[PDB]
């Protein structure tokens, strides 16, 4: 058998309903580009 | 055990008081002052 | 009166040097911070 | 009475000294106001922490030891012990006035001690001007490799 | 006041090296700014930690000890007393000069350094190359029994 | 800074060995690069915990116990010191080499192996390094012509 213990849930997906919100993957990527941006400063086809 | 150290290493955002003084109290204790006596 | 020393620091405070910015990835930086650099942009001896 | 932990080193202590020598024994007899028996004080020293610490002031060459030890466990005693022994420290005819002459000097430290910040400080930043030369041409070498 | 624990190891070894030479004393004595009697310096050290810590900076070869046990109990002079003690170390003519050649060459332990990873890591990484050949012939065979 | 808890199990340690014979400031200057004098080489030892760490495996008759005492009470240094300290165990002409000894180097090839790949990348990579200079022109002159 295992037994499903209440709230510990609810203590765990407490701490996660703000986690899930800064953590979307679809602002990872927002991130990244906005790096991509700043560092190349240059021509692409040179640097391979 | 988690380290905290690196964060430990740190400056705070200097600034200059305009008018300059009160520098070497910050640590001091003066012992009680007595009433009077009493009659 | 002098162009650079506006540059600069909006080149600190939007991280952007050659290139537009976004209206999501717009990130934040507290005013103490602004201030650190432009302390050795147009240096003075009156911090006021 | 006297603490174990204390006694265990106190007594032993204080009896060394008095195989040591006898001079010891009349003295600590005249101070403490005890019989002049060397079995006698060491009655009281056992009695009294109080009459124990007197004692190890009179000795204070193997004594010195165990009477911090018995300060230790003893924080009581220590505020009664201080006042009972005491000697009025030998003042020199100068110092009172000689002291007056640095009334105006003392107050230009403090004068630049508020600027700098706290003592520590201006005790550092006194240095770093006396420092050699060198040592700034050093550090400005080192900024101009890209390090910080 | 000084700390019992402290202390305790603390006289007892400064008035050692009292003891093994008089030429100590006087030096004490200006450094800390005491009478030059030796039973007024042992005064002094019982009164202030700070003053304690100097002394056994004077004096390095028995003191060493506890020196180090009073900056155990005493965080507090830590700061205050490295401040008070210091010399200026003698910087070599050529140093700085002969340090500007280096410029060229950390840059490149650098490049090599962050591809790899930590700088743990590359010091390992040369030693792996460094390394004999047969070894590599030894990890192959244990992985042709099956060892992993 | 040098813990003080264990700087007073090293600082005896080093100075009674170098006391014992004048020998030992070979290790020292060899490793660490401390200045030639054994005074300066103890200043290395209270500034910087590596630099001791490499003063107490050097010297070994004393100082195993103490070394171990200085891992646990600066834990950090604990991947610097063993790495730092590696020595080659040549070859044995038995095929029962084993964890014996070699266990050390044997675990030592496999981060390397990591990193680089396949075990086999790894020994390609050794000989790339071992290559004499001139094919690395020849690959890019080659390059050059518009060959790939």
């Amino acid at each position: 058998f295992l037994d499903v213990e209440p709230g510990i849930s609810d203590r765990m997906s407490a701490t996660l309903a703000p986690i899930g919100n800064t953590f979307a993957v679809s602002a990872f990527v927002k991130n990244r580009t906005a790096v991509y941006e700043a560092v190349s400063q240059r021509g692409t086809v040179n640097s391979n | 055990p988690t380290s905290m150290k690196a964060l430990d290493h740190t400056s705070i955002a200097s600034v200059a008081p305009l008018e300059r003084g009160s520098v070497d109290t910050d640590d001091r204790n003066s012992a009680p002052r007595r009433g009077a006596n009493f009659s | 009166c002098n162009p650079e020393i506006w540059r600069k620091l909006t080149a600190y405070i939007t991280g952007s040097s050659n290139r537009a910015i976004k209206a999501d990835a717009v990130g934040k930086v507290p005013p103490t911070a602004i201030l650190e650099q432009l302390r050795t942009l147009a240096p003075s001896e009156h911090e006021l | 009475m006297l603490l174990p932990v204390v006694a265990r080193a106190a007594v032993p202590a204080i009896e060394s000294a008095i195989a040591a020598t006898p001079g010891l024994v009349s003295r600590i007899a005249a101070a403490i106001g005890s019989k002049v028996s060397p079995s006698a004080i060491l009655a009281a020293v056992k009695s009294n922490p109080v009459v124990a610490g007197l004692t190890l002031a009179q000795i204070g060459s193997t004594g010195y030891d165990a009477y911090q030890q018995l300060l230790e466990n003893h924080p009581e005693v220590a505020e009664m012990l201080k006042d009972l022994s005491f000697k009025a420290d030998e003042i020199q005819p100068d110092f009172i006035g000689n002291l007056g002459q640095y009334r105006e000097e003392l107050e230009l430290v403090e004068d630049a001690a508020r600027f700098v910040g706290g003592m520590s400080n201006l005790i550092r930043l006194r240095q770093a001007l006396e420092l050699d030369i060198k040592y700034y041409g050093l550090k400005m070498q080192l900024n101009d490799m890209g390090y910080r």
